Formats: C-alpha cells, structure tokens, sequence
RNA sequence: GCGGGGUGGAGCAGCCUGGUAGCUCGUCGGGCUCAUAACCCGAAGGUCGUCGGUUCAAAUCCGGCCCCCGCAACCA
RNA sequence: GGCGACACACGUGCUACAAUGCCCACUACAAAGCGAUGCCACCCGGCAACGGGGAGCUAAUCGCAAAAAGGUGGGCCCAGUUCGGAUUGGGGUCUGCAACCCGACCCCAUGAAGCCGGAAUCGCUAGUAAUCGCGGAUCAGCCAUGCCGCGGUGAAUACG
RNA sequence: CGCCUCCUAAAAGGUAACGGAGGCGCCCAAAGGUCCCCUCAGGCGGGACGGAAAUCCGCCGGAGAGCGCAAGGGUAGAAGG
C-alpha cells in the first residue's frame, strides 16, 4: 500500500461479554464487546431470551371451565 | 375488568344457544340482545346477530377474539367523518 | 406532583392507598 | 500473509462442503471471494460539511483503509448538488484485509446490531452476489462512543467468483452469514 | 449501546440510569440492584466492570426490552385493529380508546387544533 | 401590423439580474361591546394564462397558442 | 342503544412547567362531622387494589383517623430532568344481574404537551388573599378536579 | 441590412425570392502544449438514511453520451474523462 496514509494493522484481541475472546487483527489491539456470534440469542441456536411465552392468547384463558353445561 | 374470583360472564340463556347447535348440527343466525355476554371458545366459528340498539350485526367469530364482549364488534355510534 | 399515583403525595391527593402510600 | 481465522476457515470447512454440495469439476470452479466494497453514500457532506475526514478517520479505522472520495456525476437541483461535488467514500477491500473485515463483521459487528433478525436472504444480486446495509458506524467494535460525532451508516458490496444465487448464497451462510430465511 | 441496547448516562446514579431503557422503570430498577447485589447510589461512571456484564446478562434475560417490547405492543394493537373491535377503531381513527369525553380536550390522541 | 400585460378572492410588486412569490384589502379563528362598526391579537389561501424548449433548476430566459390594454391602418 | 359522539368553538376548573422545589425515611399540631346487610380497631395472605378472620360501639366510651403543609435527616444538582403525569400496552382488585359502548381503584411497562402563556381578563383590604389537608350531603360503586362546610400556616397594599 | 449552420440546391462547385427553420457580436490562464493512464448514454438486478434521478456493486450495452454555446460534419483505434 501507500505509505503513511493507512492506520497500521496489527494482532488483535476483542473481548465480549461472555468471556470470549476472538484472535483477530485490528487498528486497535485491545477491544471490549458486549455481544458476539457465540452468545447472541439469534445466533445461539434459538434462545428465546425472555420470551418462551408461546403467544400467549387467545386460547390462553381456560379461567376456567366451571361455567355450566 | 370482572373480578377472576367470580366466573366468566354469559348469559346462560345465550350459552344455551350455543351448545344447542353444536350438538344438534350447525349452524345458522343467531339474534341477541346480549352486548355484555362474553365471546367463549364454544361461540368460535358461528356468526351472530349482534343489537346496537337499531339492528343486529352479523359477526363472525375467531379464535382470536375470544376474551371480549359481543358488543365491541357491534358499533353503536354512526359517524361518517366531520364536513 | 399532586397527580402522580406512583407518589406519596399522589396516593393522598386520590385519597387511596397502596405500594406508595400503605397503611 | 496472515494467516486469520475466516481464511483458513474457507479453504478448510467451507471449500470442501461446497465441492460436496455442487459437485465441482475443477479446482477454480469452486465459488472464491472477489472483493469487498464499502461505500458510505452519505452526501450530508455536501455544502454544509467540506469536512467529513471524520468519516475518513472512522472507516480508516475500521477497515484498515482509507477511503477514496466519490464526487458528483451531474448536477442535481433538487439535492442541492453540483457537478463534481464531494459526497460519499469507497474503499476496495481485497485479499487478507477483505476476510479481516468480513470476520469482525461477521463475530462482532452484525451481532451489536440493534434488534438484528439476520441479514436479508433476499439482498442477492440474481448474479451471484450479495449487497447489506447498516444503519450505524457504532456497530462496528473499533469506535467507542466517545470519538463519535454524529450517525453514518454505510453499504457493503461483497463479490463471489460464482454464476448463480443459489452457489452464492451457500457460501456465504458456510463462511458464517446468518439469514432470516 | 452498552445495556440493554441503550448506552446508560454516565456520571448518574445507577438505578435512575436504568430508567433512560425502554421496558424499564424505577421498580425494574430497585429489583436489578439487589438481584445483582449492586450499590443504587453509585454512578454509572463507577462501575466494575463485573458489577456491569451482571447487570446487563440478568436484565436483558428477565424482562423484554426495546425493539420486542415495541413489537409486542404493536403486535397488540395490530391485532385489536385487525379483529374489528371497538379497541380496534379507535386504534384505527386514532381517537381516545379509554372512554374519554371527545366534545373537547383529546389533543394528544388527535394531535393539535385543526380549526374550522 | 407595432408596443404592453395574464401571479392567493379584488388591486398591485416580484420578471430586466434564474435558486429566494411580497404590500394593501378581503377571508377564517379569537378579543373589546348589550350588540354592531371601527379597532386589537392570530391564521389560512397563489404550483404564477397555457403547451413546448433551454438549463442542475424557470413566475423569471426563449418559442407556439388563447385572452385583455394601447397605438397604427396613409396617397386611394 | 343514546344522553359519554367530535373537523371544531367558548365558560368554569384540576394538575403542572420545578431547587422558596421533587422524592424516600423517621417525627409532630387541627376542626367539623359521619357511622347496626353501618364505621370497622387488631390479626394474618398479597408489592398492592383487596381478601379471610375478628374486638368494640345504638357511640364525649368504639371506629372512620393518617390531619397535610410543618419538623429531623438523606438523596436529586438546573438537564423536558428523580420536573410534569397525559396517552397507550399488559396483569389484576371491587361494587353490581351486568362494567363493549361506559365505572373507580391497584401493580408493571409507556413518560405526551408543557421552559410561566398573544390581544385580552378575574379575585381578594386581615386571620383576608395565597397555600395545605379533612369531612358531609347525593350515593351499590363512581367518572367529585363539583358543591356545602372545617381547621392548619399565614401576607402585600390603599398616596388618592 | 454583416457573420455562422440546415433546407430549398435539380448526387461536382455555385445558384434567387419580404422562401422554410435556428444561431453569432462571446468565451477558456485552461477549455492551451506534451506525456501517461481512463471510456459513455441507457437498461435490468442488488445496497442504511436515499427519492424517477446523490454515491456503491453486478450483468447487458458500437455509441443513441460527451465534446462551453446554434446547426451540421466529425469523433471512444478520441477530438470525450
Ligand atoms: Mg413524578
Ligand atoms: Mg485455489
Ligand atoms: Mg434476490
Ligand atoms: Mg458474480
Ligand atoms: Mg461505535
Ligand atoms: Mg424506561
Ligand atoms: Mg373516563
Ligand atoms: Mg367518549
Ligand atoms: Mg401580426
Ligand atoms: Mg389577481
Ligand atoms: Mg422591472
Ligand atoms: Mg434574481
Ligand atoms: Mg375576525
Ligand atoms: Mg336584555
Ligand atoms: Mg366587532
Ligand atoms: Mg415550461
Ligand atoms: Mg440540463
Ligand atoms: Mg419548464
Ligand atoms: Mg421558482
Ligand atoms: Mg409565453
Ligand atoms: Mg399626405
Ligand atoms: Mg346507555
Ligand atoms: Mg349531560
Ligand atoms: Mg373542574
Ligand atoms: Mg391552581
Ligand atoms: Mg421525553
Ligand atoms: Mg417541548
Ligand atoms: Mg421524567
Ligand atoms: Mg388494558
Ligand atoms: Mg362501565
Ligand atoms: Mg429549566
Ligand atoms: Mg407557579
Ligand atoms: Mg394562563
Ligand atoms: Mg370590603
Ligand atoms: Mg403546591
Ligand atoms: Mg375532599
Ligand atoms: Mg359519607
Ligand atoms: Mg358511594
Ligand atoms: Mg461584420
Ligand atoms: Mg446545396
Ligand atoms: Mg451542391
Ligand atoms: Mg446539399
Ligand atoms: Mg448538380
Ligand atoms: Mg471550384
Ligand atoms: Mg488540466
Ligand atoms: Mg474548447
Ligand atoms: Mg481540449
Ligand atoms: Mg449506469
Ligand atoms: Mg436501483
Ligand atoms: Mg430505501
Ligand atoms: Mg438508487
Ligand atoms: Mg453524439
Ligand atoms: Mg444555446
Ligand atoms: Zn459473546
């Protein structure tokens, strides 16, 4: 490359927020992340994070089945 | 809304209705007069004439409109915009 | 904040009870 | 050159699955990388800002590159254009920077996109290619909130050696590319 | 965009912080503190580093936050709108849904004055 | 034939020098008054007669066409 | 079913726009009234609305009931904010045959306009204005921020 | 009323009418000399803000672009960038 206009590339460690650390080159040897591939929810196979609800309506009452028949 | 220590509310005499016409083959119209009965998953794929207090609306019920009241599918007021 | 309900002064204006102002 | 993870990761994982895959009869058939090109379209630097070297620095930085100016084709009244105008940037990623770039992307940046789904399946070129766009420069690991002004986005160009969609998009997914559909 | 999405404001007290997150108010705020044994009165700018990668895996795992959040709530109204109920009009005419008085006042349902 | 115009509802600027539509009146909302006029405080409304063209871009430059104003139409 | 509509227009009001402030904790001092399918002490389940028990009292005995501003302390540090509490999502409590239209209350989330208001315009002369809480009638509950009362703290100014 | 371009002009040149149509009375210090690179318009598809059209990627595209201004001739095997 040209000389003297081009930030210089050297080995890399960014670090995410489960521990990982990726063995990488970058402008910046030391990098802190708070997500990667490895524990991102759509990338984790499936994790449904927070919502495993399974919609929850509108069947969802059964609150109840006492009334009469 | 109602308190869940009390039951589901429909008037009886229109979940009478109902089940009548699960077992004896559905279905047809079904004229009320009951806005504050509840639609109950035993209502779904009926459709019902529902009174706004001048005609009766024939609504066709889902799935997932199961929690409301007959009512809310049963406009009262007509309003065409204002000028 | 007289209207605030999430208040001490809120729950007194309402003249009601709860987390906020408990008896 | 360097050896760098998604490299070595083409040439041991994702070359051979894909021989398997298509049935290649030759050794260059095999669908390669061509050429990264991101290019940050912006034009916000048109009369207001003759300085966008910010833009420079921070594409500087996360690529290892600097960029070249794009400047106006055509005068244009209604985007308060003249010809010859400063308005965007371009920089050509090839060899060992491309799969650099495309690694810290692929582990790092897409995943601090906001509410990411995956990349768009669709995006594809119909001739064996692939286009994305981001809405930020924060999504990228080398710039930290502070040294950041104002928000630019960007498009990134990703070119394949294959001849239809299906041999490109199979690559791509191989090599890490995680589609919605 | 530190946690959950959203990057806290710096030199603030940590449980106010928590607040500028969409799907988080102060009540989510004083439950996140104890439930990661974390000080509510230090500033932002002051925690460790460990105190933080807690805070953030418990928070954005026990509650849904911004852009589902926003999903769900849309998907809500998308719903009510669609089924045809009365909820569904006024999302639809975008008018007061909770039975206020619409003779006057309902400026921030409709937006400001169209005078006539 | 020669000169000059067509722009919010009315009457005039803006045109010559391309980018940027302005003034009085009227109009709608609100004041004052028992009410009204006046008066005070707010706001709306012109894609510039058209069709074409030059240009990055036209109320603006250029051409066609419609309409209106003024002058001329003599020796015969 | 409507009287609760809603492109809009006016009157009377509530709560605000914050540091003479806002929030959390602990701590004080009223008056007037009401209260037998009535007020409900205390006890326990729930963050709570409440729910189950349950003592007393035809009430100068028992209860509504804490007065609030105030006070001691700690936080916030001038930012549409720990100001402001509208709007919306969701989960519930209560009354009542029944809360779609169309009740109040509670909890989580949402956190709008609003930076003190154009022309104009209202009230008040002393325990008054301002500001803070409290009760009653009507009433199942409640859209009361209304009304009729009651005390707390407590001004400025009137040349003419 | 002088000058430039096209037609009238009858396939050399020239050729009139108060015949049909448009332009000029400037400009450029690079818009000039040379050397070295580069190739358009447009069409389909793909790409944050980005739109019919801003900048980027791909395929097709002999020249319909461009060449300061009218027209004609010329022209990418450059006179265009
Ligand atoms: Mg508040
Ligand atoms: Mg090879
Ligand atoms: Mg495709
Ligand atoms: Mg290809
Ligand atoms: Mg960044
Ligand atoms: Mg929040
Ligand atoms: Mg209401
Ligand atoms: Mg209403
Ligand atoms: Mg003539
Ligand atoms: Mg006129
Ligand atoms: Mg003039
Ligand atoms: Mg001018
Ligand atoms: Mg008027
Ligand atoms: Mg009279
Ligand atoms: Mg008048
Ligand atoms: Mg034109
Ligand atoms: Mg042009
Ligand atoms: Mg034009
Ligand atoms: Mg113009
Ligand atoms: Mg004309
Ligand atoms: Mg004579
Ligand atoms: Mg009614
Ligand atoms: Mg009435
Ligand atoms: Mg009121
Ligand atoms: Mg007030
Ligand atoms: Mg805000
Ligand atoms: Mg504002
Ligand atoms: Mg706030
Ligand atoms: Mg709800
Ligand atoms: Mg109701
Ligand atoms: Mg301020
Ligand atoms: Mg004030
Ligand atoms: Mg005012
Ligand atoms: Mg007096
Ligand atoms: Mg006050
Ligand atoms: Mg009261
Ligand atoms: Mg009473
Ligand atoms: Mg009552
Ligand atoms: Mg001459
Ligand atoms: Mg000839
Ligand atoms: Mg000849
Ligand atoms: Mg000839
Ligand atoms: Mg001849
Ligand atoms: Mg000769
Ligand atoms: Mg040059
Ligand atoms: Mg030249
Ligand atoms: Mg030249
Ligand atoms: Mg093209
Ligand atoms: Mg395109
Ligand atoms: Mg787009
Ligand atoms: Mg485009
Ligand atoms: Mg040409
Ligand atoms: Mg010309
Ligand atoms: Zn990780």
């Amino acid at each position: 490359m040209k000389e003297g206009i081009h930030p210089k590339l050297v080995p890399a460690r960014i670090i995410c927020g489960c521990g990982n650390v990726i063995e990488t080159y970058s402008t910046k040897p030391e990098i802190y992340v708070e997500v990667c591939s490895k524990c991102h929810p759509f990338y984790t196979g499936q994790q449904r994070f927070v919502d495993t609800e399974g919609r929850v309506e509108r069947f969802q009452r059964r609150y109840g089945d006492s009334y009469r028949k | 809304p109602r308190s869940l220590k009390k039951g589901v509310f429909v008037d009886d005499h229109l979940l009478e209705k109902v089940l009548e016409l699960n077992a004896k083959g559905e279905k047809r119209l079904i004229k009320t007069w009951s806005r504050r009965s509840t639609i109950v998953p035993e209502m779904v794929g009926h459709t019902i004439a529902v009174y706004n207090g001048k005609q009766h609306v024939p609504v066709y019920i889902t799935e997932n409109m199961v929690g409301h009241k007959l009512g809310e599918f049963a406009p009262t007021r007509t309003y065409r915009g204002h000028g | 904040g007289k209207g605030d309900r999430r208040t001490r002064r809120g729950k007194i204006w309402r003249g009601t009870y709860g987390k906020y102002r408990p008896r | 050159p360097l050896d760098v993870a998604l490299k070595r990761k083409y040439y041991e994982e994702v070359r051979p699955e894909l021989i398997r895959r298509f049935g290649y009869q030759n050794v260059w058939e095999v669908p390669r990388l061509e050429k990264v090109v991101i290019n940050q379209g912006l034009g916000e630097a048109k009369e207001d800002a003759r300085i966008l070297e910010k833009a420079a620095q921070e594409l500087a930085l996360i690529t290892g590159q600097k960029p070249a100016v794009t400047r106006a084709k055509k005068s244009i009244s209604n985007f308060k254009l003249r010809k010859g105008m400063p308005i965007g940037l371009r920089v050509t990623l090839r060899r060992d920077r491309m799969w650099i770039f495309l690694e810290k992307l692929l582990n790092v940046a897409l995943p601090r996109i906001r509410d990411f789904r995956g990349l768009n399946p669709n995006s594809f070129d119909g001739r064996g290619n692939y286009n994305l766009g981001l809405r930020e420069q924060l999504i990228f690991p080398e710039i930290t909130y502070d040294m950041v002004d104002a928000l630019r986005g960007m498009d990134i160009a990703v070119v394949t050696t294959a001849e239809t969609d299906e041999e490109a998009r199979a690559l791509l997914e191989l090599l890490g590319f995680p589609f919605r559909k | 965009a530190r946690i959950a999405g959203v990057e806290i404001p710096r030199n603030k007290r940590v449980d106010v912080a928590l607040t500028y997150i969409y799907g988080i108010g102060k009540a989510r705020a004083k439950e996140a503190l104890e439930k990661t044994g974390i000080n509510p009165a230090t500033r932002v700018k002051d925690l460790t580093e460990a105190e933080v990668v807690r805070l953030r895996e418990y928070v954005e795992n026990t509650w849904k936050l911004e852009g589902e959040l926003r999903a769900e709530v849309a998907a809500n109204i998308k719903r009510l709108m669609d089924i045809g109920c009365y909820r569904g009009l006024r999302h639809r005419r975008g008018l007061p849904v909770r039975g206020q008085r619409t003779r006057t006042n309902a400026r921030t349902r409709k937006g400001p004055r169209k005078t006539v």
